[PDB]
């Protein structure tokens, strides 16, 4: 039920892998966002002078935040097309981070991978439908936005598109195709709903890498565990907090309890997660030999 | 709920 419990010996990173080798710890939910595929080469939102809030001044938007709205895409959808084909990166190679989830996969432990990003690099790392919740959709696929039509096209389509700057028409109707991604003011899909239901109804650990936890309902995924789930925050910086003006993460509070801030790189993070849980070999070969795979393409 | 900032 809604009692506090105490799961972790210590509110450390070495408690919480002590925690994931007992026998309690059978279900595992990781919560990522685009802080995990920074060292992919696709930078994220918020991190300063990188990030795309600081690199859209040649768009001439209204506010930062317009090119990734659906309102404003309706409008005028070559702002988005152009930034696509400027962040479009030549190879598609996961991180560690991306690989340590592939190993919690692997070791029976993910319950399911909640994710913000659009990249692919997910499904790229190896985890499947069972293992995957899109919650901001994809660039995998595309579809005609025409409801009589919704014809599907593949990234290989959308790619030749995007980078001859040509607006991607349906081939069958001539109607805008659109990547299959949720925009600000879209609905997410179903399946965030019915896994959000279900999961968190028996997840004994909360993973957290690479988000700001800004971006809703998104962000509200860390009120839905039990009140005793051990949650971990892998990012730069600490986040997730309740503001202190306006369920969420305490890490420093005198009743803090059950959340661990682990402050760095989340590739440094993950490594030294898997050095605690005697995986870093298995870790360190995995990465080594599917890198060397997607270079060999 | 729809996606919001
Ligand atoms: N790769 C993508 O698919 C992609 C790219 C750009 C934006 N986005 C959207 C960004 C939006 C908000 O997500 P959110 O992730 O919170 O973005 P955000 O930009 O608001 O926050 C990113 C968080 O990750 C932190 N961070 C960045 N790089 C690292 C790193 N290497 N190691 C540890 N921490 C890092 C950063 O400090 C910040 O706290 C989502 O809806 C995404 O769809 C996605
Ligand atoms: C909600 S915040 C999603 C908006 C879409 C963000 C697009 C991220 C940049 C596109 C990079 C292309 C990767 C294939
Ligand atoms: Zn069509």
């Amino acid at each position: 039920g809604s009692q506090k419990e105490r799961l972790l010996d210590e509110l450390t990173l070495e408690g919480v892998a002590r925690y994931m080798q007992s026998e309690r710890c059978r279900r595992v939910i990781c919560l990522v966002g685009a802080g995990i595929s920074t060292s992919a080469g696709i930078p994220d939102f918020r991190s300063p002078s990188t990030g795309l809030y600081d690199n859209l001044e040649k768009y001439h938007l209204p506010y930062p935040e317009a090119i990734f709205e659906i309102s404003y895409f309706k409008k005028h959808p070559e702002p988005f097309f152009a930034l696509a084909k400027e962040l479009y990166p030549g190879q598609f190679k996961p991180t560690i981070c991306h690989y340590f989830m592939r190993l919690l996969k692997d070791k029976g432990l993910l319950l399911r991978c909640y994710t913000q990003n659009i990249d692919t690099l997910e499904r790229i790392a190896g985890l499947e439908q069972e293992d995957l919740v899109e919650a901001h959709g994809t660039f995998y696929t595309s579809h005609c936005v025409s409801a009589s039509c919704r014809h599907e096209y593949p990234l290989s389509w959308m790619k030749e598109k995007i980078f001859s700057e040509v607006t991607p028409k349906c081939e069958d109707c001539q109607s805008l195709v659109k990547p299959d991604i949720v925009f600000f003011g879209e609905s997410l899909p179903a399946r965030f709903f019915s896994c959000m239901q279900s999961d968190f109804l028996k997840v004994d650990l909360l993973l957290v890498m690479g988000t700001s936890l800004q971006v809703q309902p998104f962000a509200s995924l860390i009120s839905k565990a039990p009140l005793s789930t051990p949650r971990l925050l892998i990012n730069k910086e600490k986040a997730g907090q309740s503001d202190p003006f306006l369920g969420g993460m305490d890490f420093d509070s005198k009743k803090a309890y059950r959340d661990v801030a682990w402050l760095g790189e989340c590739d440094q993070g993950c490594l030294a997660l898997a050095e605690l849980l005697g995986w870093k070999k298995e870790l360190e070969d995995l990465v080594r030999r599917e890198h060397a795979s997607i270079d060999a393409q | 709920p729809k996606k919001t900032g």
